[PDB]
């Protein structure tokens, strides 16, 4: 392929530089139009600047924890860590979320790769191993109230049974209930003065759940379970403008009042270099 | 059973990894894709489109105005603005080029700058534009300036004069985030001659400004960008 | 044994959103949450949310999903929370309490401090 | 070569190179000509 | 010897010359035109009132002065009032259709500045109060006469922001959607006809508005010396390839 | 959502007259905290679970119940029962307090 063929010299009607940029239309000029050029090559086809690149690494997208302890006198065991949870989403971690929000609607399959360490901060004589099960609750499953309820049986629920220390990686086809996943949903569930805007609607996938099988040693022992996902076989339409004000929730497009700049100030003068 | 043999890197979870893995959710067949506009390939096709630059940020908050590079009637041989191409920087690292390519880390091509005059369809002007390549500085008046690729600009009907900043360098890519080394280089802006003003009207009149990525337009390795952050997890 | 020391007392003009706050003094803040209860005048010990410090971990009661929005701070050791939009039904009480030692509910409780909404 | 009976089941593809920016960079009706007067 | 700088456009009964434009846009290069089968969901036989709907309403103009922001309009919306469409629009569970915007606005060769037309498909706002606070329907769903960013902000009103497309996006970084320029030096008028584009075959209106229209004066209006400062700005919307399915008992929207 | 119910909605009682109060959820609630207010003080931590006098919560007091419906007691009121009582729901998860019966004295007429 070719860089730029060679120009020499010119003079004419036909003025190459020279458009209306009112109309729209942000014109394919070039180098050799402006100047005396030579031939060269492009030995290049950007494969790091394709989509299913630009959006399919492995990336963190959430991090909770649990804890594997003495059950015995817990009210409510979720307030105890005992075992827990998550609404799947994307938003909670924004270096991702920036990415996916530089399209409109997205497409593809998923590499949902979890994995999680312990700590004994406090007087053990052996860092235990455990075994962490994660649930997939879906949405109008039944849910998990102690780790050790029967929704834990997970007849048709899809779960898998991990090592701490380790990893699992559990990929999973897209699941949208439409031809592509909606990134930003200008609607309500309901033309109700009362509900909410936003995406928040459009998206339950549900959650995730997390406990630790054993039956707690002694000592007391905590995981930090993190999860990883790499999106791939990706397609997104409609680009739009990247997010130069930060984040505020999780499906809301706010901006947080009283906020330093975002347009670097220039220093002196325009005419300053 | 057949005989193996573990290498050295077993279990390491390498994020940047295309490897087979298994279906959580067995035999389950998804939404039929439909069509729709637009459709994104790489990124490289959207980063030809032109943005606008503020290349006049000199306030003291984010400004619509922080676009306007004016011009003032009835003055000569002065100058109108001027910067470096630190694409990866300044005026730049708030356009749809910059934020990016702000998420690579080597780039090449030939940036494509535009120019837009907004001043009373009866009102003249003739300035001139110009690209610095690397070795002396910020020209500091017309002369010094002219001595380097630049495109003197009559104004008329057409709005827009379209310079091209050749990719002029030795090294053939430049690291994004700024490096001497791998220097870019400068532009301006001069009166050719001056701005004129219809009677019975008055002020200041201004030129808009964008840049697009060129078809040469070339970009490497892919690192995470400075430009957002989270000091903690969001919420629901 | 810790403190749960509280804002004061609060005037808002109605559509505004305050943040009244809370400090743990003599337990370790870090490790168990603080609920928040909308006690209103000669009305009920209401329950906001639940916030947890030691990983940012959280509920809410679906009343207050936007008029309350929980949160913690590590160091100055100092729940918080503030209420969007202030409407004369945050005229009533906000309380905050240490949660799960286990054997007992919201043991250890704060003061309290006082939403009025009016011009 | 594919050890999974799925879709999901599969690896990365690769280089899509069909790239036509026309659908953004030029987006006109009455199409417009590198070297011809604008709007006439 | 015809110009981009003169179209006319007739829809089912009416026209709109312009001795001006530059050229057209066309969004996505895509066309607009009607639900082909393979693509299809709804069981229901769509109805198509063709040239009742597929016409040219003139919603209202607003003036444009050296104080002005900026306005923008969502789009199912803004009509939801104009005749047959207004109903049929209302009458149904889901319907489905493209639209046109020839956006208006003249001065002279003395006269100064220029606006930035331009189109957003599924553009969500953002609330003035931060925090996970969202927008309420009466705020999002205006018409006839659209929202003002040179206003002031209302409780769980949508921010009133230009410098942020009320989302947290430079006003700069805008020109990567459909759009043009009213110039007033190189021109008058705007045009952009914009086919349906949201992420399904056919889909509900009363709930929802798949793309907002904004004008935004990117560089100030700055008439002679001495002149009424104000030069309106008069919006024009025509839909198309409308497609209406599954009738009933009419809705009932908030407020 | 286990929604509760504070047993009388208040009374009064003569000290030595015992007093027992009780909580009606709907559905199953294990763990009944109940909590008192004498107003102008936070509410406090009386009985934990089910059953347990809370710390200094005197000896006339006490209560139990469960799945559905406990209880409180307290063998003969004083003067500083005429204070509210809050049963205390935990186990479903938008934890939700009592109703309130308002611990009622009794005395002469003057």
């Amino acid at each position: 392929t070719v860089a730029s063929i060679s120009s020499g010299p010119k003079h004419t009607q036909k003025v190459p530089i020279l458009t209306a940029n009112e109309t729209g239309a942000t014109m394919p000029v070039l180098p050799s139009d402006s100047i005396e050029t030579r031939t060269t090559y492009m030995h290049f086809n950007g494969s790091e600047t394709d989509v299913e690149c630009f959006l399919g690494r492995a990336a963190c997208v959430h991090v909770t924890e649990i804890q594997n302890k003495d059950a015995t006198g817990i009210d409510n065991h979720r307030e105890a860590k005992l075992f827990n949870d998550w609404k799947i989403n994307l938003s909670s971690l924004v270096q991702l979320r920036k990415k996916l929000e530089l399209f409109t609607y997205v497409r593809f399959d998923s590499e949902y790769t979890i994995l999680a360490t312990a700590s004994q901060p406090d007087s053990a004589n052996y860092s235990s191993n455990l075994v962490v099960q994660a649930m997939y609750v879906p949405p109008g499953a039944p849910n998990p109230k102690e780790w050790d309820d029967y929704t834990w049986q997970s007849a048709s629920n899809p779960s898998v049974f991990f090592k701490v220390g380790d990893t699992s990686r559990f990929s999973v086809p897209y699941v949208g209930l439409a031809s592509a996943y909606n990134c930003f949903y200008d609607g309500y569930s309901h033309d109700d003065a009362e509900t909410q805007y936003g995406i928040t609607v459009l998206n339950h996938m549900g959650s995730m759940a997390f406990r630790i099988v054993n039956e707690h040693d002694e000592h007391k022992t905590l995981v930090k379970i993190r999860v990883y996902h790499r999106a791939k076989h990706v397609e997104a339409w409609i680009p739009r403008a990247p997010r130069a004000l930060p984040y505020t929730s999780i499906g809301r497009t706010n901006y947080p009042k009283n906020t330093e700049p975002v347009i670097k100030k220039r220093k002196g003068d325009i005419k300053s270099y | 059973g057949l005989p193996t043999t573990t290498l050295p890197g077993s279990g390491q979870f390498l994020t940047t990894d295309d490897r087979q893995s298994p279906s959580a959710l067995p035999n389950y067949e998804p939404t039929p894709r439909i069509h729709i506009p637009g459709k994104v390939h790489n990124l490289l096709e959207i980063i030809q489109v032109d943005t606008l630059i503020p290349m006049n940020n000199t306030h003291t908050k984010d400004e619509v105005n922080s676009y306007l590079i004016p011009l003032n009637a009835n003055r000569q041989n002065e100058q109108v603005f001027g910067t470096n191409l630190f694409i990866g920087d300044g005026v730049f690292k708030t356009t749809l080029l910059g934020e990016i390519v702000q998420y690579y880390t080597h780039w090449s091509g030939s940036l494509r700058f535009s120019l837009m005059y907004t001043g009373p369809a009866l009102s003249s002007a003739k300035l001139i534009l110009a690209y610095t390549p690397p070795g002396a500085r910020g020209p500091q008046d017309r002369r010094e300036a002219m001595l380097g690729t630049h495109v003197v600009w009559d104004i008329g009907l057409q709005s827009t004069i379209v310079m091209t900043i050749p990719w002029t360098s030795g090294v053939q890519f430049r690291y994004t985030d700024p490096d001497t080394y791998t220097s870019a280089g400068f532009l301006s802006c001069w009166y050719q001659t001056s701005l004129i003003l219809p009677p019975e009207t008055t002020g200041q009149v201004y030129l808009l400004s964008f840049i697009s990525a060129c078809p040469d337009f070339k970009l490497r390795l892919m690192k995470d960008t400075q430009t957002i952050s989270q000091t903690v997890a969001l919420t629901e | 044994q810790g403190q749960l020391q509280q804002s004061g007392a609060e005037l808002v003009r109605p559509g505004s959103s305050v943040k009244i706050s809370c400090k743990a003094s003599g337990y370790a803040f870090s490790s168990f949450w603080v609920n928040w209860v909308k006690q209103r005048p000669g009305q009920g010990l209401e329950w906001i949310g639940q916030i947890y410090p030691g990983d940012g971990d959280n509920k809410y009661n679906g009343k207050f999903k936007g008029k309350a929005t929980l949160t913690a701070d590590k160091s100055s050791t100092t729940a918080y929370m503030q209420l969007y939009s202030l409407t004369s039904e945050d005229s009533a009480v906000y309380f905050c309490a240490r949660s799960g030692n286990y054997p007992y509910a919201m043991d250890y409780w704060g003061q309290g401090t006082s939403v009025t909404v009016s011009s | 070569i594919n050890y999974y009976k799925d879709a999901a089941s599969t690896s990365s593809a690769g280089q899509s190179l069909s790239m036509d920016p026309s659908k953004f960079t030029e987006p006109v009706k009455d199409l417009m000509l590198k070297g011809a007067p604008a709007l006439n | 010897g015809y110009s981009d700088r003169v179209q006319q456009i007739t829809l089912g009964n009416s026209t709109i010359t312009t001795q001006e434009a530059a050229n057209a846009v066309v969004c996505y290069a895509e066309w607009p035109e009607y639900l082909p089968d393979v693509d299809a969901s709804d069981v229901n036989k769509t109805s198509k009132p063709d040239t009742s709907v597929c016409r040219f309403y003139t919603l209202d103009s607003k003036t444009w002065t050296t104080g002005s922001k900026g306005w923008c309009w969502k789009l199912p919306d803004a009509l939801k009032d104009m005749g047959v469409f207004g109903q049929n629009m209302f009458f149904h569970s889901l319907g489905r259709s493209g639209y046109t915007v020839h956006v208006q606005c003249n001065a002279t060769k003395f006269h100064s500045g220029c606006l930035l037309v331009v189109v957003i498909p599924e553009h969500q706002l953002a609330s003035h109060e931060g925090g996970n606070v969202s927008v309420k329907y009466t705020f999002t769903h205006p018409g006839e006469r659209g929202i003002d960013l040179s206003s002031a902000n209302e409780v769980g009103g949508p921010v009133k922001d230009v410098l942020y497309n009320m989302n947290g996006t430079l006003l700069g970084n805008l020109l990567i959607f459909p759009h043009q320029f009213i110039n007033l030096r190189t021109n008058n008028t705007a045009t952009i006809v914009i086919p349906y584009i949201n992420s399904v075959p056919i889909d509900s209106m009363t709930r929802h508005n798949n793309v907002s229209l904004m004008v935004i004066p990117i560089a100030p209006l700055t008439v002679p010396t001495g002149a009424t400062p104000s030069l309106p700005i008069t919006v024009t919307i025509a839909p198309m390839c409308t497609e209406f399915s599954g009738i009933r008992s009419k809705s009932i929207v908030p407020q | 959502q286990i929604v509760l119910t504070q047993s009388p909605a208040i009374m009064s009682a003569f000290p030595g007259e015992k007093v027992t109060i009780t909580c009606s959820a709907t559905s199953s609630v294990n763990y009944m905290h109940w909590f008192q207010q004498k107003p102008g003080t936070s509410p406090k931590l009386w009985i934990y679970s089910s059953s347990n006098l809370a710390s200094g919560v005197p000896a006339r007091f006490s209560g139990s119940g469960s799945g559905t419906s406990y209880s409180l007691t307290i063998s003969r009121m004083e003067a500083e029962d005429a204070a509210t009582y809050y049963c205390q729901q935990r186990s479903s998860y938008p934890i939700t307090f009592g109703s309130g019966t308002k611990l009622e004295i009794k005395r002469a007429d003057a």
